[PDB]
DNA sequence: CAGGCACGTGTCAGATATATACATCCGAT
DNA sequence: ATCGGATGTATATATCTGACACGTGCCTGGAGACTAGGGAGTAATCCCCTTGGCGGTTAAAACGCGGGGGACAGCGCGTACGTGCGTTTAAGCGGTGCTAGAGCTGTCTACGACCAATTGAGCGGCCTCGGCACCGGGATTCTCGAT
DNA sequence: ATCGAGAATCCCGGTGCCGAGGCCGCTCAATTGGTCGTAGACAGCTCTAGCACCGCTTAAACGCACGTACGCGCTGTCCCCCGCGTTTTAACCGCCAAGGGGATTACTCCCTAGTCT
């Protein structure tokens, strides 16, 4: 059996995910997490599909940068994988904590 | 020419909340740049609202959702119930 | 029915291919409970502003234009919808 | 000996309230004309005139400038100014104010034929005003107000024997003239703890026997109206007068008769001592005055004679309260 | 009562705020409610970023409130440090804060 | 009288409304007054920065083999660019994407 | 009622530039929010300019240094540039 | 005169205190360098600002509020001084 | 011979440094340097001393800041010792260079 | 418009802050 | 255990702040009913956009599993950075003198707000055909196990 | 250290599609032509403070010595994430109803403005 290399089959499809302007996540399971956090503070709260896709382009592209600065601090660190606690480096050295 | 300055309403409610303690001339000016920092901030935060709305008037909600806005959660709820208070007891008198 | 449970949604391979496009490499097993959370954190931050602003104008439907506002109060300003 | 410095005056203060529309002015601009008024000298200059304080240079450069030049450039001005003397012109209407006249001129409404062209744009008030402009500009002597006066206690006292009625004011006071007419009544069963047709009972005998010949406003407290005295069917008709009916409770009648009564100067005095006897004196009635100055519940009044008595002061007959 | 901010019960300048609504050019009308609610809302900030102070102030035998005490307080809390999170003060110092790593040998 | 008209833009020579800036400047309420000279100031430097976007999206939008512009190119002009990025650095575009950028080290030493 | 927007404006500045080339309607749309953001910004820092300077109007001086306070560089420049011109024209009548 | 090169003027020590309110031990050769060049530039972009604050009220003299206002743009805000 | 361990006289430093106000610039080479500065962008201009001040006030706090932000990174990177690529890391993180 | 008055600014006595001397008390060596 | 930096304790400057003194622009200056109209609060509709449900297909998610390459701990080293000391040199304080320009005020004067009257531009509706999405196969290229 | 098998991707061609662009019918906001109050441009005045210079004074900066410990290279362990295959599953698309909500009039109702003596 023909078998690739571990990290071959992630630059690639790094390229398809880079070259390309899809959503990446499924709408109805966003749209659902969206309507439980707003649930939160308002009970019985209309939602138009405009605000939850706008919704979800400013979170995906939020944590499209937030894994770049994740990727910078790894390397930075001597190592190409990423750990949670270079989201929290990340995340405070941005100012969010 | 005679300088806009908040100096003695701060004197005046540290006077009310800590009577036997002084300010310094610098922490005034501080407390000054806060206080002027603070009102632009919300006033400009309501009149983005009242332009929003497609409204010509800035009332005491347009202020409201603008403290609403800013404040985090304790402060934004603490000032809103102070206010409130202050727009009932000038409304009934 | 109320909802629950619902930052399940976010699958792992959803995860998986934001940080591909991110452009790390490979990826650890703990971190995906770290970006639910920084996930339903951000979500929660613009969903109450937005909130806000559409209570102001007496509404019951969240408008884009409320999230694009929401949006541009946090400095993120993000074009296309209105 | 200031004729002519109080008449220039007189308008000055007009405009700051017909068309400036600053009551502000108006009263100290009048509060000097009449303190001018009674002063028993010929004004020579300015800085003699600011003797009375609140005499601030605005007045005294006004009457420097008069002196030296016998006129104001800014009276001048705004005397031959279209809009400002139309304002004031329309302003001697009844019901035509500062709004009413300033929205007619905007309209180019400003002479009284503009006024009787436009109807349609009046209401009832201003209708009857301007139908006697001339007649209520006219003065009213003693003898007319006394055949009037008859005819009204007649005809109260025929709706029913038990209505007491009282004309204040300076023909209460003995005046030779007055430019209306304030007629008091009041009615045993109605106090101040108790009948809404009351006032209706009389305005309408009044109207049946051709008395009152217009109704401006009437409600359940007072009527405001017109009244003429019938001529004796050769002589030329009476001019239309003004003639004003306050319904008062009881025990407020003698105190709000004592305040209509006047002259304003007596009144303020009267309150002043009332004031520093320990009492306050109002309209409707008159109170004890506490050490820390809550006043109490109001005392019994049944005479002006009791009023006079209440603040430790002798009684003074109408004639007599000029001051 | 005369002044309007009596009658609110504040020490705040009803009557300044609005003047400065009105010259501000935020918008052509402004409301009776909106200042006197302002007004309140800057008193009670006021009063808690002094009562902070004092409450740092005291705490080193000092009774008179200094930059550094201001700076402390606001830092100290949460909600402050959110809501001034980019504001820089005049001799306002840094909070101590070494990191444990930094911290030698238990030895 | 009322001789023929020309608009304002046309006068100066511009593409964009200087009639809607100067009305929307007014109505904004960002100053009790507004000059003559600003609408046409601020159309010229709005019609400037717009054909200069204009021109580096199509120049991407031909580079791709297509004849339409598509918010794709948008964001590769925005983002190419080194002025523009830092003038629109805290701006996200909707249906934009990622710059293709892969770190050195992650490549394949081999 | 009516949305006023800037298409037309673009689609004529777009066909001035490229004239082989069209654009999609969210193209468009990105176009108009972008026009509009930096018109708000410019407009925003002239008024802020006017009330720091304590004057009442704003005209081409205010624009002009708001202009070169935000653009960066070299865009600020030809931006300025431009601008100078279109005013020179225009009152040129 | 005509000011040749003043970035030296912020010395070594000065750089060290500074990092030592920072809350580091040990510094490296290049920091100093580094640390020089990065004040130059953040220098270079307020007082920008500043002299076009200056420039544009027609005056010869920046005031201190014309550096706050420029702060103030960036988003730094500065207390203390107007 | 009292010599102490080195990284004792780290710590004494640090929390003198973090318990002062000071502004730990030499006033006058500051001013030399904002001159300096200044006339690159128009020539003979004249500063007041309170814009100095403040400008010498803002120069402290971003640099304070921005060291903290190193030590963190250096702290991260397993290491005491902050490096030029760590100022570099906390720059480009924090969005400034790019 | 005329008063009434809360701030703005200036001045000096003085609580409060700072610096300067010695006796204990605690991390490197 | 000793000894240089942190602690307290007492004292002597010293100094910047709070209680008076005087001026100066703000700041608010009668009331009691009787007309007359206004934003809006609720009653009443009109689409219609979002909500909800049901069923059929299937791309995508969940799960198992064999590696193999990367995370990580331990060792050795050598050189880069710490602390200390004598020396210089430039910051800092205190006068001394000078004038460039910030701040203010008076005078108009062109300039922008504001209002009829007019009309051409941009928005809404309604086609329509072509750039582009999609599918299929061939050709080209990238990657990994051995010869 | 390329051949070749195997897989991934570009290219060419064919087909259909739905929305980008153009045309028509407008409504209303942009434009012209006037008036009129005034924001500030331009001169004149102060007089504050920023600049230049000099003379001590000494604390910080610096060059150099010397120790030492920490970054970095290296090596060996192991463990856990990725590539691939197999088995669910709920995402998504198609249709339907439906129902309350944003956008209208519309009567009136307390609130606010005018007035007046």
């Amino acid at each position: 059996p023909h078998r690739y290399r571990p990290g071959t089959v992630a630059l690639r499809e790094i390229r398809r995910y880079q070259k390309s302007t899809e959503l990446l996540i499924r709408k109805l399971p966003f749209q659902r997490l969206v309507r439980e956090i707003a649930q939160d503070f308002k009970t019985d709260l209309r939602f138009q599909s405009s605000a939850v896709m706008a919704l979800q382009e400013a979170s995906e592209a939020y944590l499209v940068g937030l894994f770049e600065d994740t990727n910078l601090a790894a390397i930075h660190a001597k190592r190409v994988t990423i750990m949670p606690k270079d989201i929290q480096l990340a995340r405070r050295i941005r100012g969010e904590r | 020419s005679r300088k806009e300055s908040y100096s003695v309403y701060v004197y005046k409610v540290l006077k009310q909340v800590h009577p036997d303690t002084g300010i310094s001339s610098k922490a005034m000016g501080i407390m000054n740049s806060f206080v002027n920092d603070i009102f632009e901030r919300i006033a400009g935060e309501a009149s983005r609202l009242a332009h929003y709305n497609k409204r010509s008037t800035i009332t005491s909600r347009e202020i409201q959702t603008a403290v609403r806005l800013l404040l985090p959660g304790e402060l934004a709820k603490h000032a809103v119930s102070e206010g409130t208070k202050a727009v009932t007891k000038y409304t009934s008198s | 029915k109320v909802l629950r449970d619902n930052i399940q949604g976010i699958t792992k391979p959803a995860i998986r291919r934001l940080a591909r496009r991110g452009g790390v490499k490979r990826i650890s097993g703990l971190i995906y409970e770290e970006t639910r959370g920084v996930l339903k954190v951000f979500l929660e931050n613009v969903i109450r502003d937005a909130v806000t602003y559409t209570e102001h104008a007496k509404r019951k439907t969240v408008t884009a234009m409320d999230v694009v506002y929401a949006l541009k109060r946090q400095g993120r300003t993000l074009y296309g919808f209105g | 000996l200031n004729g002519g410095i109080t008449d220039m005056l007189t308008e000055l203060a007009n405009f700051e309230k017909n068309v400036s529309q600053a009551i502000h002015k108006y009263n100290a601009y009048r509060k000097a004309a009449s303190v001018i008024a009674k002063y028993p000298h010929k004004i020579k200059s300015g800085a003699e005139a600011k003797k009375l304080p609140g005499v601030g240079t605005k007045i005294a450069e006004k009457i420097d400038e008069f002196l030296a030049t016998g006129k104001l450039r800014k009276l001048e001005k705004i005397r031959q100014d279209d809009t400002s003397s139309s304002i004031n012109f329309l302003t001697r209407v009844s019901g035509i104010g500062p709004s009413a006249a300033r929205k007619f001129v905007d309209e180019g409404i400003k002479t009284l034929e503009d006024l009787r062209k436009n109807e349609d744009k009046l209401n009832h008030h201003q209708r009857i005003g301007l139908k006697y402009f001339g007649d209520f500009e006219k003065r009213i002597p003693r003898e007319e107000m006394l055949q009037m006066q008859d005819i009204v206690l007649n005809e109260v006292k025929k709706v029913d024997s038990e209505y007491i009625a009282t004309v204040c004011g300076s023909f209460r006071r003995g005046a030779e003239s007055s430019g209306d007419m304030d007629v008091l009544l009041t009615h045993p069963s109605f106090t101040s703890e108790s009948q809404p047709k009351l006032l209706h009972q009389v305005v309408e005998q009044l109207q049946k026997v051709h008395f009152i010949t217009d109704t401006l406003s009437k409600g359940e407290t007072k009527f405001m109206g017109v009244c003429q005295l019938p001529s004796k069917n050769d002589e030329k008709e009476y001019p239309h007068r003004r003639i004003d009916i306050r319904l008062i409770p009881k025990d407020q009648y003698y105190c709000g008769v004592l305040y209509f009564t006047g002259s304003d100067i007596f009144n303020k005095n009267m309150r002043a001592h009332a004031l520093e006897k320990g009492f306050t004196i109002n309209e409707y009635t008159i109170r004890p005055l506490g050490v820390t100055g809550v006043a109490g519940e109001p005392l019994p009044v049944d005479s002006e004679k009791d009023i006079f008595d209440y603040i430790q002061w002798k009684y003074r007959e109408p004639k007599d309260r000029s001051e | 009562a005369k002044t309007r901010s009596s009658r609110a019960g504040l020490q705040f300048p009803v009557g300044r705020v609005h003047r400065l609504l009105r010259k501000g050019n935020y918008a052509e009308r402004v409301g009776a409610g909106a200042p006197v609610y302002l007004a309140a809302v800057l008193e009670y900030l006021t009063a808690e970023i002094l009562e902070l102070a004092g409450n740092a102030a005291r705490d080193n035998k000092k009774t008179r409130i200094i930059p550094r005490h201001l700076q402390l307080a606001i830092r100290n809390d949460e909600e402050l440090n959110k809501l001034l999170g980019k504001v820089t003060i005049a001799q306002g110092g840094v909070l101590p804060n070494i990191q444990a790593v930094l911290l030698p040998k238990k030895t």
